[PDB]
C-alpha cells in the first residue's frame, strides 16, 4: 500500500529551530538562509579578494 | 680527501617561517663586501639602485655609486672613457674577463656570488662555516703553495686565503668588528643577494596563510551544505 | 590466444601471407627511398648516377 | 689585541665538553700514530671532522647570542 | 524553447561534459587529480606565457634573462617559482591520477588509458626540455647525458643526437629548439586531453567499488563542481606554500650557477619525478638495455589491461592485491630515492633488486595473486 | 527581535543584485582591514628588522 | 550509458531527502566522526603501513651503510 | 578440509563486500557474458542484485558500512548468477569452437 | 610597451604573443566550423539545397 510508507526520522540530522514538529516554519527560515547565504558570501569575498 | 663534513644549523634571525631579514646586518655585510670582497669576487646581477629602501637611502646609495668609477662609451669619435657610477650601474667587475681572474688568483677563479648562497649546498651556514673555519690541516696532509686547508670546502684544499680577521674593517654604526660578525654580516647581505624578495615572500606567505585559513572552512561549509542532501538520503526497497 | 587456433584461421593467414608480403616489399621500398639508403641504392644501377 | 672575539671563547667552552675531548683524544692517538712513522699514506681527516663536527655542533648552538 | 543551456550548440557541450554529466556518486577525493591536473595545466601554461614575455632563448643572456626575471620584473620571482612548482604539483598529480587508474581497474577503459600514456609521455618530454631551458650548469649535463642515453641506440643514434643537437653537442642551436618545443607542446597536451575527456565521456566513469554505478548517479554539477573546487583551492595552498615558504626543497642549489662545458658536477641527477626512470635504467650494466627499461617500464603502464585476470575490477575487495599493489609504491618510493644517489655499495643491489622487484610485481605477481583471488573466492 | 541573518537575508541576501553589491563592498572593507590586519602582525613579528622601523637613523 | 533519461531499469526503490537549508552541515562532526576514521584506519591499516615500514628500514640501512663505506679501515 | 573452510569464511571476512551487504556474485566486473547472464536472471533477482548495488554505493559514498547484524553471512551467500554464467560461457564456447573448425 | 618607447621587452612580448594566437585562431576555426555545421554551407544561388546534396 501506498499509504503504509512514511518518511523516518531525520532529527539527528535537522537543525535545532526545525526539530520541533509542532511549531510552524517561516518565521525561521529567513535565519537558516541568512547564514547559509552568509557562508557563501564571505567566501565570495575571500575569492574575489 | 672524498670524505667531506656538513656545516651545522645556526640560529639566524631569519631562520624562522615569517621572519624577516635583518636589514642593519645587511648594510654591515654591503660594507664587508666593498671593503673586502670586492677586490675579487664580482655581484653581477646586483646594482646601487637594488640598495634603496633595503639598507641605504636615496642620497646614501648615489653617494656609493658616486665613489667608484665605471666604465662608458663610446663618445662622439668613438673612444671608451671612466665616468663617475650612477644608480643603475651595476656592482663593477674586479676583473675583465675570468682569464685575467685566473691569472691573477693562482690559476683559482673567484665565483660570482650573486646566487652562491643558493648555489651551495647549507645556504650562508656553509657560508659561516667556511669564512669562519680556516684551520690548521693534520697530519699526513701535504699542502702545495697557493693552497690552504678548509674542512668544509670540498676537498679541503681551497685557494681562498682567510680573507677576515678581527678589525679587518671599521664599521659606520660602531658595531665591534670581530671574525664572526663580520661573517654573520656578510653571509646575512649574501642572503639577501642570492634572494631579495625574501622578506616580500614571507609577508605574502603570511597573508596566503590567513586567506587560506579563512577559505578552507567556508568552502568546505559550502560542500557540506551541498552534499548536506546526498549525505542524509534514505533508501528503502519494497518489492510487491 | 587459442581462440584463432584452428583451419580456418589457418587458411586465411595462408591466403593472406602474399598481401602483408607485398605491403612490406612496399614499406622496406618506400623507407629505402624515403631515408636515401646507401646500403641499397648503391646497388641499383640507374640510382647509383646521383652519388 | 685585547679585543676579543666571542667565537673564540664558544668555541674553547665547546672544547670543555664531553665527547668533544673524546674526538680530541682520538685525534691525539691518530696524530701520535701517523707523525711518529715514516712511509705511509694515511691523514687524519676523519677524527679531525668528527672532533670538528661536535664542536661546531656545540658551538652553533650557542654562537649568534653573544653577536650583536 | 528557452532551455538554451541544452539548445545552444556551443552550450550544450558544456552542459553534456560539465552540468548534466551522469556522475558516480560515491567516487573519492582520488577522482579529484585528473580535474587538478587540467587547472594545474592551466597555470603552468598562464606563467609559462608571462616567463615568455622576458626571457631569451640566446646562450649568451638565457641565465641573465632568467635573473632579469627574478630580480627586476615585478613579482617575477613569483611567476618562476609557481612556474617550476606548479611543473612538481603535475607531476605529483600525474603520479597519483596514475596510482587511481591502476588500483581501481580503471585501465579497462582502454582508449581513455592509451590517450594518458600518450599524455604522460608528452609532459615528460617537456617538463624536460623546460628543464634545461633555464641554463644553469644542471640542464646542460642533465640533457647532455640524456642525449647520450639516446645516443646508445644502434646504427641510427650518433645521427639522430647530432641531428636533435644541432650540432656536436647540447649548445645554442639545441637551446633554441628547445624553447619552440618547450612552447608547443603544452598546446597539444590540451588537445590530447581534450581526446582524453572525449573517450571518457564516451564509456562514462569509474566507482571505487568497480561496480556499474547506473542505479546511482548524479549530475555533476553542483556536487562535483563545489568538490573539485575544494580539491583545487586544497592544490593552491600546497602549491603557494611550496612557492612562498620552501621554493627550493624541490629543485638543485647547482642550477643558479651558469652552464660551464669545462666544469662536470660531481654527481649528476635530473628532477625527482625522473629519478626512478634514471634508477631503472641506471641499474641494469648496459647503455642499450637500460634505455629499453625505461622505455618499457612505461610501456608496461601501458601494457597492464592486458595482464588483468580476475572477475572483479577494482582493488576494494582483493587483499592480497591489494598488499602487492601497495609493495609496488613501496618500490617506486625506493626507485626514487635510490635515482638521487650516486653509484655505490649498496646502492647498485639495491637499485638491481628493486627494479626487477617492480617488473616481477607489475608483470608476474599480480595475475598470479588474482588467479589466486578467484580460486579462494570459489569462481571457478 | 530578529536574528541578524535573518535581517540580513530581509535586506542584502534575497535579491541577487544586492547579494553581488554586497559582496562588492565588502570586498572593500574587507581588503582594507585584512591589510591593515596583516600589515600589523608581520610588522609586530619583524619589530626593529625591517627598513621602515630603522630609516629614521639615516634620513638625516 | 549516455544521459539521464535511460541508464538503468529500477523497480519499486524509495528514496528521502531534505533540504540543505533544513539539516546542519557538520551533524555531529567529532562524535561520529573520529570512530569512522578509527574504523577505516583499522580496515587498511595491515595492507598499507608494513611496505612502508620495509622502505623505511631499508632507507635507514642503506644510509648508514653508505656512511660507514666512506670511512676508513684501519688495517692500511 | 574443515581449515581450508574455516581460511575461506576469514578471506571471506577479509574481503569486505559482505559489509556492504553484497553478495558474491553482485562484484563480478560486468563483461559481454556477465552482461548476458544478468539480461537472463528472473526480474525478482534483478531488482535485488541492482537494490544491494544501489545501498552498496550509497554506503560507499558516505564512507560507511551496514551494522554487523546486517552483514551478509557466509552460508547464506546464494550463487544466483552462477549457472545462467556458465550457460553463457558454454555456449559462447560452443560458437567459438564452430567458427574455429 | 612595458617602458617608454619600443625597446627589448616589446620585442619579446610580441613575439610570446605573435607565438601563442595562431593556436587561439585553431581553436577559433575549431568553433567556426561547428557553428557552420550546425546548418551546412549556403551555395551561389541562394536558395534551399538540400533537395541537390553530395
Ligand atoms: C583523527 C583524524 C581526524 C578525524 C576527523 O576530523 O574526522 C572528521 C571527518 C570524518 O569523516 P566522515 O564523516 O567519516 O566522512 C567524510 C565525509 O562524509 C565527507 O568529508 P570528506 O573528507 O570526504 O570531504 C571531501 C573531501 C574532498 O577532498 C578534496 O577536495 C581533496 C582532493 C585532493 C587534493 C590534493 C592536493 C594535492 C596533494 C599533494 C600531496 O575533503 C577532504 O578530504 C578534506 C577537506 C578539508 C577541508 C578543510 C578543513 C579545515 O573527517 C573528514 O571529513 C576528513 C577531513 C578532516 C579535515
Ligand atoms: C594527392 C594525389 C593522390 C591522392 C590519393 C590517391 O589518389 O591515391 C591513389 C589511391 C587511392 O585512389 P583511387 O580511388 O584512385 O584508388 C584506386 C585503387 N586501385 C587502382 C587499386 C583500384 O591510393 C593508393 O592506392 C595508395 C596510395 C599510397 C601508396 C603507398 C605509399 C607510396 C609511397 C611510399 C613512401
Ligand atoms: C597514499 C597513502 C595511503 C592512502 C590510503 O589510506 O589508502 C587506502 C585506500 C583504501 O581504499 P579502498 O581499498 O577503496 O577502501 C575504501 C573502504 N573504506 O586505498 C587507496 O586510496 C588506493 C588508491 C591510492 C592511489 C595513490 C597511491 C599510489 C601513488 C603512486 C602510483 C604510481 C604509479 C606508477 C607511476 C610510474 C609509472
Ligand atoms: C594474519 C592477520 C594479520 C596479523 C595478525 C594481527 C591480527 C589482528 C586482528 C584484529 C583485526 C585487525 C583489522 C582487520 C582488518 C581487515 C583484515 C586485514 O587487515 O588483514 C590483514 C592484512 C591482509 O590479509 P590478507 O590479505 O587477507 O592475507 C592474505 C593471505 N592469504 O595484512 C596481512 O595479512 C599482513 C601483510 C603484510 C605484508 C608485508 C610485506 C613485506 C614486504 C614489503 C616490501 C616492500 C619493499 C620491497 C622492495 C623490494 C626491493 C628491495
Ligand atoms: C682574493 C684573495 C679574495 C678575497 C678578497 C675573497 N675571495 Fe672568496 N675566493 C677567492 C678565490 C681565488 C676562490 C676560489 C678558490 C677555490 O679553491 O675554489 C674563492 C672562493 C670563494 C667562495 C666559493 C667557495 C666554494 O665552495 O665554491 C666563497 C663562498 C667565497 N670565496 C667567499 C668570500 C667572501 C664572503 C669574501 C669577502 C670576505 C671573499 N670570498 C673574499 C678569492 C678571494
Ligand atoms: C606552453 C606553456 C609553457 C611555456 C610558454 C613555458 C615556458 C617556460 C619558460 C620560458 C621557462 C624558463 C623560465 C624558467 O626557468 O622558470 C620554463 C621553465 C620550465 N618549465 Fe615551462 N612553459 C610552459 C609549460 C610548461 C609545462 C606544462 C611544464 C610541465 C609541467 C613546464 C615545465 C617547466 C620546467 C620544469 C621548467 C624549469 C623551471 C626552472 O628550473 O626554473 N612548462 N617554461
Ligand atoms: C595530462 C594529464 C591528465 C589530465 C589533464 C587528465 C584528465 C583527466 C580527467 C579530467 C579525467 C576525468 C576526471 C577523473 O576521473 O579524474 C580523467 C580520468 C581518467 N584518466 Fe586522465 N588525465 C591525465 C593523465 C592521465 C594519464 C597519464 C592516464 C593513464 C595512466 C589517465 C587515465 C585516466 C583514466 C583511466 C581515467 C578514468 C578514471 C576513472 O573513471 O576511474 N589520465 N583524466
Ligand atoms: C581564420 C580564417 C578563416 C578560416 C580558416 C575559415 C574557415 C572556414 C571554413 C573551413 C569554411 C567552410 C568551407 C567554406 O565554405 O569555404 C568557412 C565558411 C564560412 N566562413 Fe570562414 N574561415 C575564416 C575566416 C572567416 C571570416 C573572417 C568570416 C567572416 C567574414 C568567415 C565567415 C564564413 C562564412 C559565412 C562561411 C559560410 C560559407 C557559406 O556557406 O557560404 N570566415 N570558413
Amino acid at each position: 500500500s501506498h499509504t503504509d510508507v512514511k518518511v523516518p526520522d531525520f532529527s539527528d540530522y535537522r537543525r535545532a529551530e526545525v526539530l520541533d514538529s509542532t511549531k510552524s516554519s517561516k518565521e525561521s527560515s529567513e535565519a537558516r538562509k541568512g547564514f547559509s547565504y552568509l557562508v557563501t558570501a564571505t567566501t565570495t569575498v575571500g575569492v574575489a579578494y | 680527501s672524498d670524505l667531506e663534513l656538513h656545516p651545522p644549523s645556526y640560529p639566524w634571525s631569519h631562520r624562522g617561517l615569517l621572519s624577516s631579514l635583518d636589514h642593519t646586518s645587511i648594510r654591515r655585510g654591503f660594507q664587508v663586501y666593498k671593503q673586502v670582497c670586492s677586490s675579487c669576487h664580482s655581484m653581477d646581477y646586483v646594482a646601487y639602485r637594488h640598495l634603496v629602501g633595503v639598507c641605504y637611502t636615496e642620497e646614501e646609495a648615489k653617494a656609493l655609486a658616486e665613489e667608484v668609477e665605471v666604465q662608458d662609451g663610446p663618445n662622439d669619435d668613438g673612444e671608451m672613457f671612466m665616468r663617475p657610477g650612477k644608480l643603475s650601474d651595476y656592482f663593477p667587475k674586479p676583473y675583465p674577463n675570468p682569464e685575467a681572474a685566473r691569472a691573477a688568483n693562482n690559476g683559482a677563479l673567484p665565483p660570482d656570488l650573486s646566487y652562491i648562497v643558493r648555489a651551495r649546498h647549507g645556504g650562508e651556514d656553509y657560508v659561516f662555516s667556511l669564512l669562519t673555519g680556516y684551520c690548521e690541516p693534520p697530519t699526513g696532509v701535504s699542502l702545495r703553495e697557493g693552497l690552504y686547508f678548509n674542512p668544509y670546502f670540498p676537498g679541503q684544499a681551497i685557494g681562498m686565503a682567510p680573507p677576515i680577521y678581527t678589525e679587518v674593517l671599521e664599521y659606520d654604526d660602531g658595531t665591534p668588528a670581530t671574525m664572526s660578525q663580520v661573517a654573520k654580516d656578510v653571509a646575512t647581505f649574501l642572503r639577501w643577494a642570492s634572494e631579495p624578495e625574501h622578506d616580500h615572500r614571507k609577508r605574502m606567505g603570511l597573508k596566503m596563510l590567513l586567506m587560506m585559513g579563512l577559505l578552507l572552512p567556508l568552502t568546505y561549509a559550502m560542500k557540506r551544505h551541498k552534499w548536506s542532501v546526498l549525505k542524509s538520503r534514505k533508501l528503502a526497497y519494497r518489492p510487491p | 590466444l587459442s581462440r584463432f587456433l584452428g583451419p580456418r584461421y589457418r587458411e586465411l593467414a595462408r591466403n593472406w601471407i602474399p598481401t602483408a608480403g607485398m605491403w612490406g616489399t612496399v614499406g622496406a621500398v618506400g623507407l629505402v627511398w624515403a631515408t636515401d639508403w646507401r646500403l641499397i641504392l648503391d646497388w641499383v644501377p640507374y640510382i647509383n648516377g646521383k652519388f | 689585541e685585547e679585543l676579543v672575539d666571542p667565537l673564540t671563547t664558544v668555541r674553547e667552552h665547546c672544547e670543555q665538553l664531553e665527547k668533544c675531548v673524546k674526538a680530541r683524544e682520538r685525534l691525539e692517538l691518530c696524530d701520535n700514530r701517523v707523525s711518529s712513522r715514516s712511509q705511509t699514506e694515511e691523514d687524519c681527516t676523519e677524527e679531525l671532522f668528527d672532533f670538528l663536527h661536535a664542536r661546531d655542533h656545540c658551538v652553533a648552538h650557542k654562537l649568534f647570542k653573544n653577536l650583536k | 524553447m528557452t532551455n538554451m543551456r541544452k539548445t545552444h550548440p556551443l552550450f550544450k557541450i558544456i552542459n553534456h561534459s560539465f552540468i548534466d554529466l551522469p556522475a558516480p556518486s560515491n567516487i573519492s577525493s582520488w577522482w579529484n587529480f585528473g580535474s587538478l591536473l587540467g587547472v594545474c595545466l592551466m597555470v603552468q601554461i598562464i606563467t609559462g606565457l608571462f616567463l615568455a614575455m622576458h626571457y631569451t632563448s640566446d646562450t649568451m643572456t638565457a641565465f641573465s634573462s632568467v635573473t632579469h626575471i627574478c630580480r627586476d620584473v615585478n613579482y617575477g620571482w613569483l611567476i618562476r617559482y609557481m612556474h617550476a612548482n606548479g611543473a612538481s604539483m603535475f607531476f605529483i598529480c600525474l603520479f597519483l591520477h596514475v596510482g587511481r587508474g591502476l588500483y581501481y581497474g580503471s585501465y579497462t577503459f582502454m582508449e581513455t588509458w592509451n590517450i594518458g600514456v600518450l599524455l604522460l609521455f608528452a609532459v615528460m618530454a617537456t617538463a624536460f626540455m623546460g628543464y634545461v631551458l633555464p641554463w644553469g650548469q644542471m640542464s646542460f649535463w642533465g640533457a647532455t647525458v640524456i642525449t647520450n642515453l639516446l645516443s646508445a641506440i644502434p646504427y641510427i643514434g650518433t645521427t639522430l643526437v647530432e641531428w636533435i643537437w644541432g650540432g656536436f653537442s647540447v649548445d645554442k642551436a639545441t637551446l633554441t629548439r628547445f624553447f619552440a618545443f618547450h612552447f608547443i607542446l603544452p598546446f597539444i597536451i590540451a588537445a590530447l586531453a581534450i581526446v582524453h575527456l572525449l573517450f571518457l565521456h564516451e564509456t562514462g566513469s569509474n566507482n571505487p567499488t568497480g561496480l556499474n554505478s547506473d542505479a546511482d548517479k548524479i549530475p555533476f554539477h553542483p556536487y562535483y563542481t563545489i568538490k573539485d573546487i575544494l580539491g583545487i583551492l586544497i592544490m593552491f595552498l600546497i602549491l603557494m606554500t611550496l612557492v612562498l615558504f620552501f621554493p627550493d626543497m624541490l629543485g638543485d642549489p647547482d642550477n643558479y650557477m651558469p652552464a660551464n662545458p669545462l666544469n662536470t658536477p660531481p654527481h649528476i641527477k635530473p628532477e625527482w619525478y625522473f629519478l626512478f626512470a634514471y634508477a631503472i635504467l641506471r641499474s641494469i650494466p648496459n647503455k642499450l638495455g637500460g634505455v629499453l627499461a625505461l622505455i618499457l617500464s612505461i610501456l608496461i603502464l601501458a601494457l597492464m589491461p592486458f595482464l588483468h585476470t580476475s572477475k572483479q575490477r577494482s582493488l576494494m575487495f582483493r587483499p592480497i592485491t591489494q598488499i602487492l599493489y601497495w609493495i609496488l609504491v613501496a618500490n617506486l618510493l625506493i626507485l626514487t630515492w635510490i635515482g638521487g644517489q650516486p653509484v655505490e655499495h649498496p646502492f647498485i643491489i639495491i637499485g638491481q633488486l628493486a627494479s626487477i622487484s617492480y617488473f616481477s610485481i607489475i608483470l608476474i605477481l599480480m595475475p598470479i595473486s588474482g588467479i589466486i583471488e578467484d580460486k579462494m573466492l570459489k569462481l571457478y | 527581535s530578529p536574528t541578524i541573518p535573518s535581517r540580513l537575508y530581509s535586506l542584502l541576501f534575497r535579491r541577487t543584485s544586492t547579494f553581488a553589491l554586497t559582496i562588492a563592498v565588502g570586498a572593500l572593507f574587507f581588503e582594507r582591514a585584512f591589510d591593515q590586519g596583516a600589515d600589523a602582525i608581520y610588522e609586530h613579528i619583524n619589530e626593529g628588522k625591517l627598513w621602515k622601523h630603522i630609516k629614521h637613523k639615516y634620513e638625516n | 550509458g549516455r544521459e539521464f533519461g535511460n541508464l538503468a531499469r529500477i523497480r519499486h526503490v524509495i528514496s528521502y531527502s531534505l533540504s540543505p537549508f533544513e539539516q546542519r552541515a557538520f551533524p555531529s562532526y567529532f562524535s561520529k566522526g573520529i570512530p569512522n576514521v578509527l574504523r577505516r584506519t583499522r580496515e587498511r591499516i595491515l595492507r598499507v603501513a608494513p611496505p612502508f615500514v620495509v622502505v623505511y628500514l631499508i632507507y635507514t640501512w642503506g644510509n648508514q651503510e653508505f656512511e660507514q663505506s666512506k670511512r676508513k679501515n684501519p688495517a692500511m | 578440509s574443515k581449515w581450508l573452510d574455516g581460511f575461506r569464511k576469514w578471506y571471506y571476512n577479509a574481503a569486505g563486500f559482505n559489509k556492504l551487504g553484497l553478495m558474491r556474485d553482485d562484484t563480478l566486473h560486468e563483461t559481454e557474458d556477465v552482461k548476458e547472464a544478468i539480461r537472463r536472471l528472473p526480474e525478482d533477482l534483478y531488482n535485488d542484485r541492482m537494490f544491494r548495488i544501489k545501498r552498496a554505493l550509497d554506503l560507499t559514498m558516505r564512507h560507511q558500512i551496514l551494522p554487523k547484524d546486517q552483514w551478509t553471512k557466509y552460508e547464506e551467500d546464494k550463487f544466483y548468477l552462477e549457472p545462467y554464467l556458465k550457460e553463457v560461457i558454454r555456449e559462447r564456447k560452443e560458437r567459438e569452437e564452430w567458427a574455429k573448425k
